């Protein structure tokens, strides 16, 4: 039974990975604020000042 | 999970192979 | 017009440093020059 369960709660993980795409939320969310920032500073030199 | 004005982005010493490895 | 050699280049006024390659991507006809996302030149219809 505990086999079943674990075997059962692995795939269950693996679904709702599949499915949920805001899942993988703090890794998207450091890479987006990354590049944000790097095309914030490249944009930043048609800047007139 | 999903050119260049004097800007570089050094690769990781860890490749991916590397850290799945791990 | 000198290709896969790091050369300033003058395309209609383009003024830009870099070197040139055939490109795959396609032009509009009234199209002259392609941008980046950030804003900065990288493709270049050649006038002549
Ligand atoms: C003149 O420029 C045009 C631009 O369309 C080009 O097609 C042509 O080869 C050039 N030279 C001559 C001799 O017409």
């Amino acid at each position: 039974l505990i086999a079943n369960q674990f075997n059962s709660a692995i795939g269950k993980i693996q679904d709702s990975l599949s499915s949920t795409p805001s899942a993988l939320g703090k890794l998207q969310d450091v890479v987006n604020q990354n590049a944000q920032a790097l095309n914030t500073l490249v944009k930043q030199l048609s800047s007139n000042f | 999970v999903t050119k260049f004005n004097g800007l570089t982005v050094l690769p990781p010493l860890l490749t991916d192979e590397m850290i799945a490895q791990y | 017009l000198v290709k896969n050699k790091c050369v300033n280049f003058n395309f209609n006024g383009l003024t830009g440093t870099g070197v040139l390659t055939e490109s795959n991507k396609k032009f509009l006809p009234f199209q002259q020059f392609g941008r980046d996302i950030a804003d900065t030149t990288d493709a270049v219809r050649d006038p002549q």
